[PDB]
């Protein structure tokens, strides 16, 4: 987030929230992995 | 994810605000294939995370055909397979809040529900494989359905 | 824009990297949250690549570069605060150098008038 130690924590749950959100886009992206293997299967 | 045996997608709803997220049921219309004490729940997801499903919808018996209520927003209604009929609130979610006498109530299997969108506080209609169509009321349960028409056919 | 407060600590004119080191080491524990595919982190992958140890490097050497641009408008500050040096022991002194001229003291209060 472009826009002391007030500044830093504000920073920090901005990322919290954000790893929530590529967190489940891992196992999204390993079941169209998984999924590739099975249709050639 | 890790069900007794697979669940047939029995029907599906979308939110009538958006696309934000998506109500699907979950039963087995195969007769008597359906195994003893098979996990009996529909799901809602949110097309934001995809993995596994946002809200739980903990029914009595395996929900047949759901759909989302424009009048209220977020209030979804259900047909169960034993002939019931259930409604749950899409935010909170777990267990239904209004649910059908088990006598009155048609038998076999729900085969469509849909709201009444033309009335103040929303009404239900379901129809069966009995073949008797019922108009519900939301706000009273009550004794049974409001209206009760069995579907002959050439008069 | 990075704000800092100049003032005199322990009557010394001073005044980050820290408090911005908090906010880079995060965005190293968003890999850790990441999870290998396999069933284990991309924390141990993200240490190993040379780039980003690389770029580590350039952040310290930035506030460096910001610090001596703030150091040369702090030492041009010192510079014109620097006749008032710390302790009156020095005007104690002067106030005999300065002894009976009506015209001395008047020049010094003059030199006062300036600095306020």
């Amino acid at each position: 987030h472009l826009p002391l130690d007030s500044f830093v924590q504000l920073q920090e749950e901005y990322i919290n929230s954000k790893t929530d959100f590529l967190t489940s886009k891992n196992v999204e992206v390993e079941r169209a992995v998984d999924d590739l293997l099975q249709t050639i299967m | 994810e890790k069900e007794i045996c697979k669940r047939s997608v029995s029907e599906i709803s979308w939110h009538p605000e958006g696309p934000t997220k998506v109500a699907v049921s979950y039963a087995i219309m195969r007769f008597q294939q359906m195994p003893e004490k098979m996990p009996t729940q529909a799901y809602v997801w949110d097309l934001l995370n995809p993995n596994s499903p946002e809200i739980k919808l903990m029914s009595p018996s395996a929900v047949t055909n759901i759909s989302y209520n424009q009048k209220i927003p977020d209030q979804i209604g259900g047909g169960c397979y034993n002939g019931l009929l259930a409604v749950w609130d899409g935010r909170k979610g777990e267990n239904p809040i209004m649910i059908s006498p088990v006598e009155n109530s048609h038998y076999e299997p729900v085969t469509h529900f849909h709201w009444l969108m033309s009335k103040t506080g929303s009404e239900c209609v379901t129809t069966s494989t009995d073949g008797k169509v019922m108009w519900w009321d939301t706000r009273k349960f009550e004794a049974g359905p409001v209206e009760k028409l069995n579907i002959i056919e050439g008069l | 824009f990075f704000q800092v407060e100049v003032q005199l600590n322990g009557d010394k004119v001073t005044l980050i990297q820290k408090s911005i080191n908090r906010a880079a080491t995060a965005v190293l524990r968003c890999s850790k949250h990441l999870y290998n595919w396999d069933q284990a982190t991309f924390y141990d992958m993200i240490a190993c690549d040379k780039e980003i140890v690389k770029v580590i490097l350039l952040l310290t050497g930035s506030i460096q570069g910001t610090k001596n641009k703030v150091n040369e408008f702090l030492s041009g500050f010192t510079k014109f605060e620097w006749l008032c040096k710390e302790s009156i022991q020095e005007s104690i002194k002067k106030f005999s150098k300065n002894g009976p001229t009506l015209q001395n003291y008047e020049d010094q209060l003059k030199k006062f008038s300036q600095i306020e």
